C-alpha cells in the first residue's frame, strides 16, 4: 500500500494568518492527490483534487500544490470555521490511502472560564443516584484543572471529566467535569465546590452550594 | 443538488453482519464510482472499496475482501454495505463517497454482545443577565445520542459533551447559556434521542 504521511499531527495558528498542511506519498502518485477537511461533529468535504484544483464552492484563499510524492495545502486569511483535521488523500493506485490528518489548532485572545455547578435532580437522587455536575465554560487556553471538594475537604475518586474540540464560533474550549456518588453518601454530606485554576487568574474560581440553603 | 444519506447508527451482535444504505440524489446514479471508507477513533481513514452502479463491477481494498460486500440498487439510486462476520474490531464510522468526493454523513457501527440501555435523562437547574442550565444524559448504550435544546430551537451557547464510559454505559451532559426573561419565566427543555433504543425524551427545567 502507498503510507501518506503529514508532516504534523496538528498546527497552532491565529484568526487571519495563513497555514500549510504538508504530505509525502511513499512512492510517486502523479498529482492524483485529494484534500480534506473534516469538522468535529464529522462532516467531510473535498476542498482540493487532483492536487491544485478546487472543488466548486471551496473558497480561493485554499490552494493546493506540489507533485511527486510531495504535496501542499495552504489556506490563507484563517478563520474560526477553519477549524478541523484536514488530511491528503492518493487515488493513483489501489486501495485509496489517506494521511492520518492535522488537526488544526486556532490561536486566541486570552479567557476566563464561567464556571457552573449543579447538584443532583431530585429525579435523580430517587433513582438511588446522585452527580454533582460542573461546567467550566468558553476559556482559552486548553489547560486547565478542576478541584472537587465536599465539606471542604478534597474530593477525588467518582471525579470524571470531558473536554469538547475547539469552538468554530468564538475558538474556546469548554469543559464538564462531573462528581457521581450513591444517594446515600450525597445526603452524608452537606457543601459542594467546584474550583477551576486556570491561566488567566491565581486565585480560582470557585463554584459552591450547600444543601441547607437553596 | 448532490447529497448522500446514510442510515442511522446501528448497534449488532458478535457473530450477525449489518448492511448499511446510503441513498443519493442530485446526479445520476450510475454514473460514478461510489465508495466506502471506515473512521474507527485513533486509526485514520482506511478506504474499504468502490462499486460502479451501472453494472456492479466493484474493486475491494484486500483487508476488506470477505468482510464487506458491495451492492447497488439503480431502481432506488441506493448504494450498499454489507459488513459480516462481525466483531468489536468492526466498531467504528463507515462513510460513503463518490469518486467525484461527496460524502454521507457516517454511519455509526457498535458490536457488542452488551444490551440497548435508553438513558436516563435529569434536568439541571442551578441552585444575573443570563443563566446557564443543563442535562445530565446517563447510563445509556451504546452511542451516538442526540441532544437538542427546545427541538432544535435554542442553538447558540450549547456545550453538548462528548459521553465517557463507565460499567458498560455511556454519560454526557450538555450545559445551555440563556436569559434570566427565557428561564424560568418559559418552558425551556433539553431534547434527548437514542436511537439504538427507540427513545426519545424532552426535560423541562424547573427551579428547583
Amino acid at each position: 500500500d502507498i503510507q501518506m504521511t503529514q508532516t504534523t499531527s496538528s498546527l497552532s495558528a491565529s484568526l487571519g494568518d495563513r497555514v500549510t498542511f504538508s504530505c509525502s506519498a511513499s512512492q510517486d502518485i502523479s498529482n492524483y492527490l485529494n484534500w480534506y477537511q473534516q469538522k468535529p461533529d464529522g462532516t467531510i468535504k473535498l476542498l482540493i483534487y487532483y492536487t491544485s484544483s478546487l472543488r466548486s464552492g471551496v473558497p480561493s484563499r485554499f490552494s493546493g500544490s506540489g507533485s511527486g510524492t510531495d504535496y501542499s495545502l495552504t489556506i490563507n486569511n484563517l478563520e474560526p470555521e477553519d477549524i478541523a483535521t484536514y488530511f491528503c488523500q492518493q487515488y493513483s493506485r489501489l486501495p485509496f490511502t489517506f494521511g492520518s490528518g492535522t488537526k488544526l489548532e486556532i490561536k486566541r485572545a486570552d479567557a476566563a472560564p464561567t464556571v457552573s455547578i449543579f447538584p443532583p435532580s431530585s429525579e435523580q437522587l430517587t433513582s438511588g443516584g446522585a452527580s454533582v455536575v460542573c461546567f467550566l465554560n468558553n476559556f482559552y487556553p486548553k489547560d486547565i484543572n478542576v478541584k472537587w471538594k465536599i465539606d471542604g475537604s478534597e474530593r477525588q475518586n467518582g471525579v470524571l471529566n470531558s473536554w469538547t474540540d475547539q469552538d468554530s464560533k468564538d475558538s474556546t474550549y469548554s469543559m464538564s467535569s462531573t462528581l457521581t456518588l450513591t444517594k446515600d453518601e450525597y445526603e452524608r454530606h452537606n457543601s459542594y465546590t467546584c474550583e477551576a485554576t486556570h491561566k488567566t487568574s491565581t486565585s480560582p474560581i470557585v463554584k459552591s452550594f450547600n444543601r441547607n440553603e437553596c | 443538488q448532490v447529497h448522500l444519506q446514510e442510515s442511522g447508527p446501528e448497534l449488532v451482535r458478535p457473530g450477525a453482519s449489518v448492511k448499511i444504505s446510503c441513498k443519493t440524489s442530485g446526479y445520476v446514479f450510475s454514473s460514478s464510482w461510489m465508495n466506502w471508507v471506515k473512521q474507527r477513533p485513533g486509526q485514520g481513514l482506511k478506504w474499504i472499496g468502490r462499486i460502479y452502479p451501472g453494472n456492479g463491477n466493484t474493486n475491494y481494498n484486500e483487508k476488506f475482501k470477505g468482510k464487506a460486500t458491495l451492492t447497488a440498487d439503480k431502481s432506488s439510486n441506493t448504494a450498499y454495505m454489507q459488513l459480516s462476520s462481525l466483531t468489536s474490531v468492526d466498531s467504528a464510522v463507515y462513510f460513503c463517497a463518490t469518486s467525484s468526493a461527496y460524502w454521507g454523513q457516517g454511519t455509526l457501527l457498535t458490536v457488542s454482545a452488551a444490551k440497548t440501555t435508553p438513558p436516563s435523562v435529569y434536568p439541571l437547574a442551578p441552585g444575573n443577565s443570563m443563566v446557564t442550565l443543563g442535562c445530565l444524559v446517563k447510563g445509556y448504550f451504546p452511542e451516538p445520542v442526540t441532544v437538542t435544546w427546545n427541538s432544535g430551537s435554542l442553538s447558540s451557547g450549547v456545550h453538548t459533551f462528548p459521553a465517557v464510559l463507565q460499567s458498560d454505559l455511556y454519560t454526557l451532559s450538555s450545559s445551555v447559556t440563556v436569559p434570566s426573561s427565557p428561564r424560568p419565566s418559559e418552558t425551556v427543555t433539553c431534547n434527548v434521542a437514542h436511537p439504538a433504543s427507540s427513545t426519545k425524551v424532552d426535560k423541562k427545567i424547573v427551579p428547583r
